[PDB]
């Protein structure tokens, strides 16, 4: 029954943006892969000549999934270029909004983007809700009853019997699928939590708007700090804190237990989707000018050598275009970046994506939760170690298991749990700082006629950097190098496969018409194509 | 994916950041689960649908050719430069996809300043020749209801859909084809800082005591006076909106605002 031949997945759904994945399969296993990003917008071109203060408003529209993150990166970049040191409270407020973004983003990724690769929603109808409730209650301090799950089952039953399956139309699990393993009861628990997560995420996102005006696309940052004097009030802090507390409870009581039950059922997925090299920029600074002041620290790892973490040197980044739809073949450091579109169609002149191919010391680097977690762990981060160790003990696997599709999925949860607790620490520090009588949230600054700046964010998908060259007080060059660009960009001029391409080699494909195994690995990177290409 | 019973919605993603899709997920009373289970049938949506690839393409064709009819909700501008190649889905240009599908819709809603007016990728110098839906597809007689903002208030999408389902017609539309029930007033005439505006009480900087005290943000660039939206009334996420967070309006529900309203910190 084993398939040899191509498979194309276009569109890849349950990602942000427009991705085409192409693979070559031989005897039922992926032998070759191409990551093709098929929308270009050209925000870097549009920014040229504009006021540097305007950049964050444009670049935030790089992505509405990882909303805020680009406004924060551009504002850090312009803050850096003009040499302003923002007030402690601006750092706290920016950091808190970012922590809230991570919780929202990862919860929606696991349930609403990733889980339909592993959960058969229609098999939930066959479940025994009483058995299901016992299972749910055994994995979480939250008690679930048979009646609770029967309500979900009854709602789903009515939906399915209507014949209008909506988002479930033509799903790869319909009719059953050999790569779908869960029993009906676990399908029912996951489906109940999927639905619950649709309303919880409203609260998670609202936490960002308490300080940040609105979600999506916050509007509280400025060069020099933040604008939201109301964020100092006890009422707004309490409102934030209540949403955070409810969000964290969902992470701890619903998301992580579900993540572990699914991972235990798919333990074969420790064997696929590994990568060699990792990069991370660190996040949640005490000092805006010192990455090593961040709660997660930057670092670089080659060939899984975590005993030899290398410092991150921002000058070792170059973005390749040889296999991308841009002019020529010359890789550029982003302070010398070029964005010169030139389309050749799929594989025309060996080019197949609108993403550039970032390389660090010439190597392809995974970024995102697995990089942040593994590097933190290896740096001795006590909270990351405690949660990672508990997850591995629960799953009964060794650390080697993390180098996989399952491992990266688990790392996204680990980071969610760690950040959810750390938001409480930042909140307390913020409260303490106000109580000392510091009510300042914005600092004055002056625009230089000529400057260079860079801003670093570790976003939910990894290391984000915005790079500016100011000339005559305007934007002379503005380059974004985004986490999905690293992970899902194409080959470079040394023909090295990018992390997603390389990770797909060896993927089994049970049914080429329904290649859910490809989706499991691709989705585990949490692709953001609007981000990767901009 | 549909048949009778709930009205079918086909949701298309062109040149977009997915912020408009995310805004719909923030729907409140009704929430998005009620909308997808009870009110509507969401028959194609690349961000959340289970099918991918050929299976997704099949679901789309099934929805578009249904004898029951469908409503199209469109996010993102259409890149038209170089015969549409800057944006493709399933190796078709977005221009071709929309040209084929939207004339078949019973009604079209352009959701998003990008879909309504061209948006961020249409800002100068518009390398991809991005256009709003009605501009790009004028020649095919497509007249989408425009729900503007970056992203819009999801209250405005649900209110328009509910109206449409009730009345079987679009609501009163302004000269930019936006419903007057939501876009009939400037942000400014609804703003709590208007008394300071009237008094010439402007914050001269974000760090100033005047800003701390909530004075008017006009001198810091506020585009509220020239922007039609219901932000101060409905707010976002049931809790806040840009000026109440201390930041000027950047005009985001207006056509061409990336070029017309910039520099964002000047008036
Ligand atoms: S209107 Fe704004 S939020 Fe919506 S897709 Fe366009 S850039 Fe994104
Ligand atoms: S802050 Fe803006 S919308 Fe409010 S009164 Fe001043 S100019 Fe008008
Ligand atoms: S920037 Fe947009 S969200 Fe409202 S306050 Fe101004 S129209
Ligand atoms: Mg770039």
């Amino acid at each position: 029954s084993s398939y040899s031949g191509p498979i194309v997945v276009d569109p890849v759904t349950r990602i942000e943006g427009h991705l085409r994945i192409e693979v070559e399969v031989e005897n039922g296993k992926v032998k070759n892969a191409y990551s093709s990003s098929t929308l270009f917008r050209g925000l870097e071109i549009i920014l040229k000549g504009r006021d540097p203060r305007d950049a964050q408003h444009f670049t935030q529209r790089t992505c509405g999934v990882c909303t805020y993150t680009h406004a924060l990166a551009s504002t850090r970049c312009v803050d850096n270029a003009v040499g302003v040191h923002i007030p402690k409270n601006a750092t706290y407020i920016r950091n808190l909004v970012l922590g809230a973004q991570y919780l929202h983003d990862h919860i929606v990724h696991f349930y609403h983007l990733h889980a339909l690769d592993f959960v058969d929603v229609t098999a939930a109808l066959k479940a025994d809700p009483a058995k299901a409730a016992k299972v749910a209650s055994s994995i979480s301090p939250r008690k679930t009853t048979a009646a609770d799950l029967k309500a979900v089952q009854d709602k789903l039953k009515t939906f399915v019997e209507t014949g209008q399956l909506g988002p479930f139309t033509n799903a790869y699990f319909l009719g059953g699928h050999p790569a779908y393993y869960l029993d009906p009861e676990t399908n029912l628990i996951a489906t109940a939590h999927y639905l619950e997560a649709l309303r919880l995420q409203v609260k998670a996102a609202r936490a960002m708007a308490v300080f940040g005006a609105k979600n999506p696309h916050t509007q509280f940052t400025v060069v020099g700090g933040v604008t939201c004097y109301d964020a100092l009030t006890p009422q707004r802090i309490a409102e934030f804190e209540a949403l955070w507390k409810e969000t964290k409870a969902f992470v701890d009581e619903v998301y992580i237990p579900d993540l572990l039950v699914v991972a235990a059922a798919y333990k074969d997925w420790t064997q696929y989707g590994g990568t060699d090299n990792f990069i991370t920029f660190g996040e949640f600074p005490k000092d805006e000018y010192d990455l090593n002041s961040r709660f997660f620290k930057p670092g670089v790892v080659f060939k899984r050598d975590f005993k030899n973490i290398k410092p991150f040197d921002k000058m070792q980044i170059e973005e390749h275009v040889r296999h991308s739809w841009y002019e020529g073949a010359e890789a550029r450091h982003p302070w010398k970046g070029q964005t010169q579109p030139k389309y050749t169609d799929l594989h025309g002149d060996d080019r197949y994506s609108w993403m550039k191919a970032p390389r660090y010391m010439g190597e392809p680097m995974e970024t995102g939760p697995l990089a942040q977690v593994l590097i933190a762990y290896s740096q001795g981060h006590p909270k990351v170690k405690a949660v990672t160790d508990a997850v591995l003990a629960k799953l009964g696997v060794g650390p080697e298991a993390l180098f996989s599709t399952l491992g990266r999925t688990a790392a996204r949860g680990i980071e969610t749990a760690v950040i959810a607790e750390y938001v409480g620490v930042m909140l307390q520090e913020y409260k303490d700082n106000i109580a000392k009588g510091d009510n300042v949230i914005c600092a004055p600054w002056e625009m230089p006629k000529q400057a260079e700046g860079v801003g670093f964010v570790n976003a939910p998908r990894g290391g984000l950097s915005h790079w500016i060259r100011i000339e005559d007080g305007k934007i002379g060059n503005f380059q974004l190098v985004v986490p999905s660009t690293w992970t899902l960009g194409p080959r470079c001029d040394k023909n090295k496969l990018s992390p997603v391409e390389a990770s797909l080699i060896g993927t089994p494909v049970a049914d080429a018409k329904r290649p859910v195994e490809i989706l499991r690995t691709v989705h585990s990177f949490d692709p953001c194509i609007a981000c990767g290409v901009h | 994916l549909m048949g009778p019973r709930r009205p079918s919605v086909v949701y298309l993603h062109n040149a977009e950041c997915t912020g408009c899709s995310e805004s719909v997920l923030r729907a409140f009373e009704p929430y998005i689960d009620t909308l997808i289970l009870d009110t509507l049938s969401l028959d194609y949506h690349e961000t959340i649908m289970a099918a991918a690839g050929d299976a997704a393409e099949a679901a789309l064709e099934q929805a578009v050719n249904s004898p029951h009819g469908f409503i199209a909700v469109v996010e993102g501008g259409i890149p038209t430069a170089a015969n549409g190649i800057y944006g493709k889905v399933a190796n078709h240009t977005m221009l071709d996809i929309c040209s084929r599908i939207l004339p078949k819709a019973q009604a079209v809603i352009a959701y998003g300043t990008c879909a309504t007016f061209g948006g961020v990728q249409a800002a100068k110098p518009n390398p991809t020749g991005a256009k709003g839906v009605n501009d790009a597809l004028k020649h095919l007689g497509v007249k989408a209801i425009n729900i503007a903002g970056c992203p819009p208030n999801p209250y405005n999408l649900v209110g328009t859909i509910v109206y449409y389902l009730k009345n079987k017609a679009a609501p009163e539309l302004d000269s930019l084809n936006r419903p007057t029930m939501f876009f009939g007033q400037t942000v400014h005439e609804q703003c709590p800082r208007l008394p300071h505006f009237d008094a010439g009480e402007f914050a001269p900087s974000f760090e100033s005591e005047e800003a701390r005290k909530g004075w008017c943000l006009y001198e810091l660039g506020c585009k509220g006076p020239v922007t039609m939206n219901n932000c101060p009334k409905i707010k976002f996420n049931q809790t806040n909106w840009p000026v109440d967070a201390g930041h000027p309006c950047i005009g985001c529900s207006e056509p061409d605002f990336w070029d017309a309203m910039t520099p964002f910190y000047q008036n």
